[PDB]
């Protein structure tokens, strides 16, 4: 289970937990319960962008496999001479 | 063939005069006015420790090529086994003539056996690609390859197993293989 | 989700849950420890369902999840036969060894149970992995926390012990790291469904074996390689021992079911007889060694040296017997080193602050339950018939004998040894006279906590010794992959 | 003294003295003669004398199915 | 946009003198960094091994411009020491959003927050530190040899302008000075080298200088020697100022004596630059066929440092006891990795050393940022040891000894870990990040057939993990000899808060304790990110490892 | 080959100095020198004015880098009050 999206979600809410255990601060006061749907919204966010980069990413590796290949194919012609 | 005589003394020459630079820096890092002569009178020993050890090293390993009639890479593990012991000689305990000993001897060999990267490498300059491909895809190699390495028993008994071993059993102990039968009518 | 995600998740919740709760009620310690005992048992009921389930005769990996969103270095979860058994020794472990500290901890009772269910997850994930380098990664991921439960919880030793056993598995555990690295290089990956399909050259295979032997032969350990277990098996919490001897040992015995028999079979069948020297030294070694060891602790961690010994040599036998004996010698391991080191560790030690054997004598006389089920345990160490131990042992013993008679002979010298120093220090601690004149106050007999961790432990060593096709019914088809060889009328069929 | 209160124990000096020195011992070890003798007996020779006895009888003996007119021997 | 931003900010910093301004000025420098990284990420939308700019003096790569922006990060998140008050005071009736930004709080915070603290009252400290990144960012760009030194002077100069802006420190000046002489003796090497580049090519041009490279690899009357002999001499100079061994003896004084927070900065930003202007260096020189100039590759060098670094940096590490030195010894051994995969240079070991470049300034940050964070905290901690009390510069350098961590996972346990968490990535320990580091780095050497540096490393690596296991002990195993102010917190001592709204109206008063002081935010949470990227990587290592993969595609795309 | 010799010179003043600091700047000046020397000489001999602009960057930077550590040596003296090491 690797979806991105709620990898990040959650990942923003350790973020704001691991903080306010290093700050020895209360895990939970009503009052600061806004920050978990915050720091996780940040993480949300983190994980779209993180989303369209893989897909940029794979277009670029698998371009670089074809020319790879064509490269190799066209060498190995070459040496059928 | 090589001299060992003369490869040897060209060793101590090249660790000597490293030995020879380590005794200069001690020297010029002395805190009282000792003068240029500390080279060989404080120092001293140090260039002749080293020369004496890169020259056992290389007088050793020549010589291990030469008994030998080889060259591989046995030979740098006696000559560092060789060039150890003398490292632990100048302290005058045994167990530091042994451990210094086998460590340079590991060592130097274990260098030796991988073509350490110090100087080159040894270049494939042939296709990768392929190298890798082919050591991926070798699943299945004929029998006789792999006999050829591990032998027949310990339970691998290839077809006709028994034929050979009692063509074996006869050479061996002069015993015809005839098992009885268990039943009476046969 | 997968049920085998489940038993990894389940200890995470425990661990949060025990992390958060002092924000929802000074909770008291009693309400953490309920929550990682629940979580243990919940743990074992979810592996429990999937035994049930389970198939004994199928090679494909079985409650595997597929991922479709291949990365770098992506968690696959499956079982089989020769994992399955494993995963219920460290889930019915588990409950048994936080039981087994429930009192004893005293300070720093938060940090302890979130090691153990931490603990939990992990050398599950070492079972469960489908990747030879997922499992490195597990095998070397319980290290820190391991070192940080010895270190806040051990004895009057424990940095030495901590130092030691954390450098000599990462020591190991680096050469076996190179030879994987130097598998997934020629394979291009170290998923099992296709490296165990890759045939490795001969001289890549043997300089593969070593390596992979070098790490394994510390972790088993063989003898040589054994000051890391004969310190933090002593110096570690009562919980720290049952969990490094009951399941931490095993990884190199499930290790050799993955990573030598089906990749390295030329290596390993022509080096057996290194193999087997070794095995037989430590075998004879650590017997003696054993029979005059003075600490109850450490005599209890000298004996799981010796039969460790016996698994090793049956899993090199390359015979069906002696590969499912290993197995059952392993798990029946499990159960008997965790009773020992409960009635060592967790009942003469509290009791009397010290685990020197000089000052015990006579217990029998005032604590019947517990000489009881310490002889009883001691006879499970002796390998007598009716307990798993026996089953393993003659299974293990017949299968070295089978594929290197010298090799069982001198192995097979356990059975005299084993009784030695097993009946030496039962006959010292619970007989040899009236009760110790060292004991100044009387002592109370096992409390109800003892008897029933104790009387659990005991019940599945004589349960499986009794009828120990519970486990040889699911073993039997799986470890047939792992034999190599051929018969000649019988191979090559058309 | 660790953790929970034990029961009052007649902790013996000689007896806890000695028990300190067998974990200390590792730090007096010296190289000998006589320990170097000992050390390379029990690591090295009789390690090998089983390696090179199991090396050398591996494979020479199988039992299964054995009848009379025949050999234990394989090799 | 980093030239406008020095420009504007010096003339700012020219007509004023008020040292209140320090904190301000840090601030804008956070802002123009962001710029400068949103001009870099409008950069990168093309793929070219190199397009020179500016008369061919400079040049810019899709891995120059990945670099460009990480060397901006790294400095926001160091710039945040000197933007942010270590403390705050945080209670949970002015928690919500509406009280953040819209209402405020009035009390007395000069000594609890540090107000006039050393590093909140240098005015010009984040110009230097703007100076320091254009020399780093011009020498990942540079494509001339004249450029090359003037970019690493650029650098150079500036960090022994940090090193000495606490003037009135005894241990900074002396470090200060130390950086300088032996920095000053590898300036030389390295204008040595690039001067006998051209006495023999009669080229400035790096691109020059790898043709006549490319065509001497062939497989007599100008035999090219100088080419190797030179950048021998021009890399033994980079290998001092990235404090490789044997080059390496000045690193553990300097960052030793200088103050902690200067050190973060000094410690992590120059070899970011120096090794990614290396790759491209190595890359071009490699001779593909085996002729005698292979023979003489100035890459043994690089070779032979890493040998040593691996050997130097974990067994002196040993018995370092001051935590700065020993920092100094890990970066040592650290980069013995990051040399031993710039010397394979294969697409596998330019991944490799792609990604522990990167991992390694995130965790030797987040050490620094702990360490930095540990000396904030023992505001309200007091001790009686007589060996803390006879340390120099504490202001400076708060935590000087290991033995001050002594019992600290008992003051805070979830810091402590971070701690851990981060020191176990060091030694390598699965599954965080710095051991999938050194197992990339080990894979590629272990291809190429570098097995005995590949042993050589794994033996290293036990020794080094001894006194990072050290570390843990000295937190974990043992009781603190720091204990809480008495009157911090002594039930009659409380200072007043004032909560007001929007109108300067007074809503609530409140009596506080030293309680109610805490870490301030950009520091724990800097902290928990980078901890959670330690710990999380293999969840999240596909984007960040195809990163990588498609720089080194594009590097060596025949 | 005058370069050569001055640039050992500037070389043998590390070596020939345990505890003059003073000297190290000193030395590190002629070997900047011997170097700019050599570039000079040799950008006559192959016709090229860049050779002439690198030794005027050079002695820029030289004098930039000579106002540094004068400046950091000062710094270093105020609390010092000695540029001797004991050695
Ligand atoms: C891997 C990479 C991806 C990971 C992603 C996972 C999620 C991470 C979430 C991080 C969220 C940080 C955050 O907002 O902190 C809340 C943090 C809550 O902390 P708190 O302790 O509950 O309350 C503050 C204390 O009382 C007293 O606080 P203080 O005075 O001690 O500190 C003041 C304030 C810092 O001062 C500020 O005012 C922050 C300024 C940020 C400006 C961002 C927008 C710029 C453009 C403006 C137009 O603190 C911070 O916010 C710390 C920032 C550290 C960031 C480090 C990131 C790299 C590591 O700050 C607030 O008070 C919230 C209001 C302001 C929020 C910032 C603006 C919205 C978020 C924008 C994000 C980017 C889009
Ligand atoms: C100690 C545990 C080793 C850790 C596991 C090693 C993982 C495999 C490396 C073994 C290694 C060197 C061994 C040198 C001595 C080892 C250290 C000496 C004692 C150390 C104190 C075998 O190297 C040998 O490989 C043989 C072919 O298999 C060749 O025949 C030999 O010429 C070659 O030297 C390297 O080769 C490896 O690289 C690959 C490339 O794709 C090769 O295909 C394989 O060859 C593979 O194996
Ligand atoms: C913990 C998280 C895991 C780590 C995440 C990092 C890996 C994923 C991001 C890697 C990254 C930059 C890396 C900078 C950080 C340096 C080091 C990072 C520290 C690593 C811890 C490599 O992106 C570059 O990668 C290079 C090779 O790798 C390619 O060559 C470049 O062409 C490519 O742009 C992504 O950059 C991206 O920015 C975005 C702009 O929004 C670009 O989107 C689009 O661009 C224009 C049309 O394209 C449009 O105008 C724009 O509207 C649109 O938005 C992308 O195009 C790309 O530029
Ligand atoms: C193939 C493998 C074959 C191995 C054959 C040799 C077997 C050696 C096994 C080495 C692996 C385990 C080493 C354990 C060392 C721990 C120790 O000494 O105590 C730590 C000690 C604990 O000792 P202590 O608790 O008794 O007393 C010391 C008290 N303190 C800790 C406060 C100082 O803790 C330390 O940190 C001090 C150590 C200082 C430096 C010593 C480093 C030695 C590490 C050697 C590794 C080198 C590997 C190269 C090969
Ligand atoms: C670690 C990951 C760092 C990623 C940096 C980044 O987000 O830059 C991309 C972005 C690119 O921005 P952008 O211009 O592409 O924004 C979107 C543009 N439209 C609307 C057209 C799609 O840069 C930034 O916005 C952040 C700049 C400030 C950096 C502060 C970090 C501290
Ligand atoms: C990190 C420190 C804080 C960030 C410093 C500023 C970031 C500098 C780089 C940058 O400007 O990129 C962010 C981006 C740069 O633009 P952008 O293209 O990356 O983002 C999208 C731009 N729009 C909104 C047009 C689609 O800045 C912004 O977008 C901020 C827009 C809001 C302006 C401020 C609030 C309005 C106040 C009214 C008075
Ligand atoms: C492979 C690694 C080889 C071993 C390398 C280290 C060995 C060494 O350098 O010598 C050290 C050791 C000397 O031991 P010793 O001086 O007697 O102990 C006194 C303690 N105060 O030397 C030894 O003890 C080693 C002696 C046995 C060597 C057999 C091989
Ligand atoms: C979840 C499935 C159900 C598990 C809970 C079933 C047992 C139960 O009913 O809870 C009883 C348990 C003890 O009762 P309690 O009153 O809390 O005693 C302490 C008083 N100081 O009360 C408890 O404290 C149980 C707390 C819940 C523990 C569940 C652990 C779940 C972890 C993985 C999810
Ligand atoms: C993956 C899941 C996350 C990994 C585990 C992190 C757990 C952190 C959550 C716990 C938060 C917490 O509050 O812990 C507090 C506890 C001590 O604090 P406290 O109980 O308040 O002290 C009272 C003193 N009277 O402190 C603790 O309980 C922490 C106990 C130590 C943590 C485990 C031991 C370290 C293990 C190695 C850590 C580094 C490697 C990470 C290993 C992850 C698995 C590979």
């Amino acid at each position: 289970m690797v979806n991105r999206i709620l990898f990040w979600t959650g990942f923003g809410l350790a973020v704001r937990f691991w903080q306010l255990g290093i700050e020895m601060r209360p895990f939970f006061n009503r009052k600061s319960l806004w920050a978990y749907p915050l720091f996780g919204g940040v993480g949300a966010s983190f994980g779209y962008w993180l989303q369209s980069i893989d897909e940029k990413q794979t277009k670029m590796l698998e371009e670089r496999k074809q020319a790879i290949l064509e490269k190799r194919a066209r060498r190995a012609q070459r040496q059928a001479e | 063939p090589k001299d060992a005589v003369h490869l040897g003394l060209k060793g101590a020459a090249v660790v000597g005069g490293i030995g020879l630079l380590f005794a200069a820096v001690r020297t010029s890092l002395a805190r009282k006015n000792v003068g240029p002569w500390a080279i060989f009178t404080r120092n001293g020993k140090l260039a002749a420790t080293f020369a004496a050890v890169g020259g056992a090293y290389d007088f050793t390993r020549a010589a291990a090529a030469n008994l030998r009639e080889k060259e591989d890479w046995v030979n740098n593990g006696i000559g560092g086994l060789f060039a150890g012991a003398t490292m632990g000689l100048t302290t005058g305990r045994i167990p530091r003539v042994l451990g210094f000993a086998a460590l340079t001897g590991v060592v130097l060999a274990t260098a030796e056996y991988a073509g350490s990267g110090l100087r080159g490498v040894f270049k494939r300059d042939v296709d990768e690609y392929e190298r890798k491909e082919f050591l991926r895809k070798n699943r299945r190699r004929p029998i006789e390859e792999t006999l050829a390495e591990i032998g027949e028993g310990r339970g691998i008994k290839p077809p006709g197993y028994y034929e050979r071993r009692a063509q074996r059993l006869k050479e061996k102990y002069g015993v015809d293989i005839n098992p009885v039968c268990a039943d009476p009518d046969q | 989700m997968s049920l085998l995600y489940v038993l990894l998740i389940i200890p995470i919740i425990g661990i949060f849950l025990i992390s958060t709760i002092d924000s929802f009620y000074f909770f008291n310690v009693s309400y953490y420890k309920k929550i990682a005992l629940i979580t243990t048992i919940l743990n074992l009921i979810v592996s429990l369902i999937i035994y049930i389930l389970f198939d004994f005769s199928n090679n494909q990996f079985q409650f595997i999840q597929e991922n479709l969103d291949l990365s770098f270095y992506d968690i696959y979860l499956g079982v089989d036969g020769v994992s399955i058994y494993f995963v219920l020794l460290t889930t019915i472990i588990m409950p048994i060894a936080l039981v087994s500290n429930w009192n004893s901890i005293t300070n720093n009772i938060k940090s302890y149970l979130i090691i153990m269910l931490l603990l939990e997850t992990l050398l599950l994930a070492v079972f469960l992995v489908l990747d030879v380098l997922l499992f490195y990664i597990f095998f070397e991921s319980i290290l820190p926390p391991l070192f940080i439960l010895i270190g806040l919880f051990g004895s009057s030793n424990k940095v030495r012990a901590s130092f030691y056993i954390f450098l000599y598995t990462l020591l190991g555990s680096l050469f076996l790291l190179l030879s994987i690295l130097t598998m997934s290089s020629i394979v291009g990956t170290t998923y099992f469904d296709v490296l165990l399909k890759s045939s490795f050259e001969y001289t890549t295979q043997l300089f593969l074996f070593f390596g992979i032997f070098i790490a394994f032969a510390v972790k088993t350990p063989v003898w040589g390689l054994n000051s890391w277990l004969l310190r933090a098996h002593v110096e570690s919490p009562l919980g720290g021992s049952i969990v490094l001897a009951a399941i931490v040992l095993k990884l190199s015995l499930y290790g050799v079911f993955r990573l030598i028999l089906p990749i390295l079979p030329q290596a390993s069948l022509n080096l057996t007889y290194i193999v087997y020297a070794i095995g037989a030294i430590t075998v004879l070694y650590a017997s003696f060694s054993t029979l005059r060891t003075v600490d109850v602790k450490e005599l209890i961690a000298y004996s799981s040296v010796a039969h460790a010994a016996i698994y090793l040599m049956g899993v090199f036998s390359n015979t069906i017997q002696g590969l499912e004996g290993a197995i059952l010698l392993g798990l029946a391991h499990g159960f008997v080193s965790s009773g020992l080191f409960i009635c060592a560790g967790g009942i003469l030690y509290d009791r009397t602050g010290t685990r020197l054997i000089y000052f015990f004598r006579g217990l029998t006389q005032i604590m019947p339950l517990f000489s009881l089920f310490f002889f009883i345990l001691c006879l499970g160490n002796a390998g007598t018939p009716l307990t798993l131990n026996f089953v393993g042992e003659f299974m293990s013993l017949y299968g070295t004998l089978e594929r290197l008679p010298i090799a069982g002979m001198l192995a097979s010298t356990s059975i005299i040894f084993s009784a030695a120093y097993s009946i030496y220090m039962y006959n010292r601690i619970a007989f040899g006279g009236s009760v110790s004149l060292y004991f100044i106050d009387c002592f109370r007999d096992l409390t109800k906590r003892e008897f029933f961790i104790l009387f659990t432990l005991v019940s599945f060593t004589v349960i499986l010794g009794i009828y120990p096709s519970f486990v040889l019914d699911g073993l039997h088809y799986n470890i047939s992959s792992v034999v190599y060889g051929i018969e000649p009328n019988a191979s090559y069929l058309t | 003294m660790a953790g929970l209160q034990h029961y009052k124990i007649a902790m013996d000096p000689a007896l806890v003295r000695l028990g300190s020195m067998i974990s200390n011992r590792y730090k007096y070890f010296r190289w000998t003669k006589r320990t170097a003798l000992v050390s390379f007996m029990y690591v090295v020779v009789v390690p090998s004398t089983i390696g090179y006895l199991a090396y050398k009888t591996d494979g020479l003996w199988d039992l299964r199915a054995k009848r009379r007119g025949d050999l234990i021997s394989e090799r | 946009m980093i030239m406008i931003s020095i420009l504007s900010l010096l003339l700012s910093t020219s007509v004023t003198l008020r040292r209140d301004m320090s904190i301000l000025f840090n601030r804008i420098s956070i802002i123009a960094l962001a710029y400068c990284i949103l001009h870099d990420t409008m950069s990168l939308s093309f793929i070219s091994k190199g397009i020179g700019l500016h008369g061919g003096l400079l040049h810019i790569t899709n891995l120059t411009q990945i670099f460009h922006i990480f060397i901006f990060i790294i400095s926001i998140l160091i710039l945040q020491l000197t933007s942010f008050y270590p403390r705050k005071v945080w209670i949970p009736e002015y928690s919500s959003l509406k009280d953040i930004f819209f209402n405020k709080i009035l009390y007395y915070r000069t000594k609890i927050i540090n107000k006039m603290g050393e590093h909140m009252k240098i005015i010009e400290y984040p110009l230097i530190l703007l100076f320091v990144i254009s020399g780093a960012v011009f020498l990942i760009s540079t494509n001339d040899l004249v450029s090359i030194f003037l970019s690493i002077e650029l650098q150079s100069y500036g960090l022994y302008l940090l090193s000495t802006i606490y003037r009135n420190s005894e241990l900074s000046t002396t470090g200060g000075l130390i950086y300088f002489l032996l920095g000053g003796l590898s300036s030389c090497f390295i204008l040595l080298g690039t001067s006998l580049l051209y006495v023999n090519s009669g080229t400035t041009s790096l691109d020059g200088l790898y043709i006549l490279n490319s065509i001497s690899d062939v497989n007599s009357w100008y035999k090219p020697y100088y080419l190797n002999f030179s950048l021998l001499i021009f890399s033994i100079g980079f290998l001092f100022k990235v404090s490789a061994a044997p080059f390496h003896f000045w690193s553990p004084d300097v960052y030793d004596a200088i103050p902690t927070i200067v050190t973060t900065f000094v410690a992590i930003i120059a070899k970011i630059s120096i090794f990614i202007f290396l790759l491209e260096l190595v890359y071009y020189t490699n001779s593909n066929a085996n002729s005698y100039l292979s023979e003489f590759s100035w890459t043994y060098a690089l070779l032979i440092s890493s040998l040593l670094s691996l050997i130097i940096g974990t067994v002196v590490g040993l018995t370092q006891f001051r935590i700065k030195r020993l920092l100094a010894y890990s970066t040592i051994s650290h980069v013995g990795f990051i040399l031993l995969a710039l010397s394979v240079s294969s697409i596998e070991s330019t991944q490799a050393f792609i990604f522990y470049l990167i991992q390694y300034s995130i965790s030797n940050l987040n050490a620094f940022f702990i360490l930095i964070t540990i000396g904030f905290s023992l505001y309200g901690y007091v001790t009686n040891n007589k060996e803390y009390k006879s340390l120099l510069d504490k202001n400076n350098s708060p935590i000087q000894l290991i033995s001050q961590l002594k019992g600290y996972f008992y003051i805070n346990p979830l810091l402590s870990l971070s701690l851990a968490i981060t020191i176990f990535s060091f030694v390598g320990v699965p599954p965080l990040v710095g051991f999938f580091a050194k197992q990339m780095v080990l894979s590629a050497a272990l291809d190429n057939g570098y097995i005995f540096l590949s042993l050589i490393a794994i033996i290293t690596s036990v020794i080094g993990a001894v006194y990072y296991l050290n570390v843990i002990k000295e937190i974990f195993f043992y009781s603190p000899e720091h204990e809480v102010n008495p009157v911090l917190n002594e039930s009659d001592s409380n200072f007043s808060l004032r909560i007001l709204n929007e109108k300067n109206v007074l809503i609530r008063s409140v009596l506080l304790k030293g309680r109610n002081i805490f870490i301030s935010s950009p520091f724990s949470i800097t902290i928990s990110i980078i901890t959670n990227v330690i710990l999380l990587f293999i969840f999240m290592n596909k984007e960040w490892l195809s990163m990588g993969t498609i720089l080194v595609q594009i590097l060596f795309s025949a | 080959n005058i370069t050569l010799i001055l640039f050992l010179i500037g070389i043998l003043g590390f070596v020939l100095n345990r505890k003059n600091i003073i000297l190290m700047l000193i030395s590190i000046e002629i070997m900047l020198l011997s170097i700019t020397f050599l570039i000079l000489l040799s950008s006559l001999n192959m016709d090229d004015i860049i050779g002439q602009t690198y030794a005027i960057y050079i002695i820029v930077v030289a004098g930039a880098e000579s106002a540094i550590g004068l400046g950091i040596l000062v710094a270093f003296y105020r609390l010092r009050g000695s540029i001797a090491i004991e050695y």
